[PDB]
């Protein structure tokens, strides 16, 4: 456990719409802190609080934002009016000395245009090639999700039934379909690796997970597609001789 | 409210197994310093609060001094799970920390007998579909995200299985006629480069 | 009067958690022996405190409470606390067991008005268990069932149209008790609630509530 729980850690919202998040701190700890972090760069602080009074609230902190500690420890972060830039991960910490800052997973916001841009992702896996293991005497699966937005996404490898860490690699940024596009689908890509012996056996199953954030039973919808709720789409592949 | 902070380096490319020094310099007078570790699912893990001093925990060494005014992160032996983030927390306010620009960390794992080579995967429900893998290279190259806004490629990947460690990247693209031998041109890949023929 | 344009940082924020976000301090069979009294033991499932410090105006009148059974009614901080780390102080909001009891709940009415216009406010909101009641007991209450109704406390941008305040409390048998909603001096809490050192209790029998607000 981190410590610190963040409620919810996933969000999408229409632009002008009101948005609020959830941070549970240790109990015993005195101090609260707010921090806003965006893509590859450091998180910048917002407002602080120690026991039931705010001390201080940043001059960059735009007027729409507001932050009450309710009765208890934790605390509610508000947006009046969503807007562009406004996507980004939202960190909360707590302190008891306040020597040590304890960290939250923190809630990852998406400010889109319209809620008909949210795509669930097609996952699809690739069987290895025969002149892979007839070189390196070991097989590796592809597995790939494309046409999805926003980039909320957790890959994790099942092979028979349970969870594998070893010989897994995943990119670490997911790359976009559409570059020269505002609001555009995201693809990622993950590979497994395990023994030409291993492939080769029929008994063995193969399968990759792709946990997707969408929308909430709050969120209203009105195309013909389905709903893109939090919902986890799979592939799977059996081995052959 | 006035606080200015800058890491160096900005970037650290590092073999497996070996030692690192990274530094944080602050301008005014600190009561409170933290070294912080950013994983990339997002989540700051404290590692270190010196004040003043020298800690030693784990494989892990920091060191402070409010005089000079400049802390030190130390990385004795560095793995792939070293790869991240390392942020500078630092405390003038009452008691309000303000993180600095960030020393970006990627720990490259050399294997110790390379083969650069292309291989084409095919999808197990259609036949129609297809991808390409290039694997089992040296982590020193450098592959280019490129080029035709219609080809999807993908950036570097360290897994383990043992003893042994594998690179790879994955490039696709369902256009007509899409070569594994035309694909990662852009890329400056070795001359011993395998390309076999499906 | 009040101005509310003279922000002053989180003097807003604070006062929203003074009145509206509150875990007001309840006690009725409560004694204490220790210008301050301590209350050794007085919370019972908090993390953060464990007893209660009670601030005075004058030490001469301090020892009037000091030695009996006294109900506690008012709203306690943590932040600038004189003590370890583990209490939490409060200003005034005392008063005595004896003769303070009535047979059926006292419903004192509110009287609103917004820049004229006179508004209907329910009498259940505002209710006092005791014959002499503090004025931090019904002003708590009063300024609670406020912020519901018209945001109070909230910035212009989250909806907050009120800019000038002032609450009174009748005079039944001595004079009225003027406050000013946004003439509260700090930004704490310890300076913002420290308008209750002098404990001042009155008579809660056919007593009313006056509250003015403006929008500019």
């Amino acid at each position: 456990d981190t410590g610190v729980s963040q409620n919810p850690r996933h969000k999408i919202t229409k632009r002008g719409q009101n948005v609020t998040f959830r941070c549970d701190p240790i109990s015993e700890h005195n101090r609260l802190y707010w921090y806003r972090q965006t893509l590859g760069q450091g998180p910048e602080f917002l407002t602080y609080f120690q026991n039931e009074a705010q001390l201080e609230k940043s001059r960059l902190l735009s007027d729409r934002f507001s932050a009450e500690r309710p009765k208890g420890s934790f605390s509610t972060l508000e947006i009046q009016r969503t807007e562009q830039g406004d996507s980004a991960m939202y960190l909360c910490a707590s302190s008891l000395g306040g020597y040590e800052q304890y960290f939250g997973p923190g809630t990852r916001l998406t400010v889109t245009e319209d809620l008909k841009n949210v795509f669930p992702p097609e996952v699809a896996v690739f069987v290895p090639s025969e002149a892979e293991i007839s070189h390196t005497q070991k097989a590796t699966l592809v597995c790939l999700a494309t046409g999805f937005y926003p980039d909320h996404v957790e890959l994790s490898w099942w092979v028979n039934g349970k969870e594998v860490h070893s010989g897994v690699c995943t990119d670490p940024q997911p790359l976009k379909e559409q570059p020269a596009l505002n609001d555009s689908r995201y693809a990622l890509s993950s590979r497994l690796r395990v023994s030409a012996t291993f492939w080769q056996d029929p008994r063995n199953h193969f399968r990759c997970q792709v946990q997707f954030y969408g929308l909430s039973e709050n969120d209203e919808w009105t195309q013909d597609r389905a709903k893109p709720v939090t919902q986890i789409v799979s592939a799977e592949a059996w081995g052959r001789a | 409210m006035g606080i200015q902070v800058e890491q160096s380096p900005p970037d650290l490319i590092l073999q497996e197994g070996a030692n690192s020094t990274l530094r944080c310099n602050f301008s005014d007078s600190v009561n409170n310093l933290q070294w912080f570790h950013q994983n990339p699912w997002g989540q700051l893990i404290n590692l270190f609060y010196i004040p003043s001093g020298t800690k030693q925990n784990g494989r892990l060494s920091a060191t402070t001094v409010a005089t000079e005014r400049y802390s030190l992160l130390y990385i004795s032996s560095s793995q792939t799970t070293d790869s991240g983030v390392y942020f500078c927390a630092v405390d003038s306010g009452t008691y309000k920390y303000i993180f600095g620009t960030g020393t970006r960390l990627k720990v490259l794992a050399n294997i110790q007998n390379p083969d650069p080579a292309v291989y084409q995967l095919r999808d197990s429900k259609s036949s129609d579909k297809s991808v390409c893998l290039f694997t089992d290279f040296d982590s020193q190259t450098n592959v280019s995200q490129s080029k035709d806004s219609d080809v999807y490629i993908t950036d570097k990947c360290v897994l383990d299985m043992r003893d042994f460690k594998s690179n790879s990247a994955v490039a696709w693209s369902n256009k007509s006629d899409f070569a594994c031998a035309n694909a990662f041109n852009n890329s400056i890949i070795p001359e011993d480069t395998f390309f076999p023929s499906p | 009067l009040r101005k509310k344009s003279e922000l002053q940082g989180t003097a807003l924020g604070n006062l929203k958690q003074i009145y509206y976000y509150n875990e007001k301090a309840k006690t009725e069979n409560k004694e204490s022996h220790d210008h301050t009294i301590l209350f050794k033991g007085f919370f019972t499932d908090h993390s953060w405190y464990n007893d209660l410090l009670v601030d005075f105006d004058s030490k001469d009148i301090v020892d009037k409470y000091k030695g009996k059974k006294v109900d506690l009614y008012g709203a306690y901080y943590g932040y600038q606390c004189a003590g370890p780390n583990k209490t939490a102080c409060m200003y005034g909001g005392v008063t005595l067991h004896d003769n303070n009891r009535l047979t059926e709940e006292k419903k004192v009415p509110i009287n609103l008005w917004l820049d004229g216009k006179q508004n209907t406010v329910p009498l259940e909101t505002v209710k006092t268990n005791k014959k002499n009641v503090t004025v931090q007991e019904l002003d708590l209450q009063a300024r609670r069932y406020l912020q519901e109704k018209y945001n109070l406390y909230n910035s212009d941008v989250f909806d907050g149209k009120v800019q000038r305040g002032l609450i009174v409390f009748h005079t039944s048998t001595e004079p009225s008790v003027n406050y000013d909603l946004f003439g509260a001096q700090g930004q704490y809490s310890n300076t913002l609630l420290r308008i209750y050192r002098d404990n001042k209790t009155i008579n809660s029998e056919n007593m009313h509530i006056d509250i003015y607000l403006y929008t500019s």
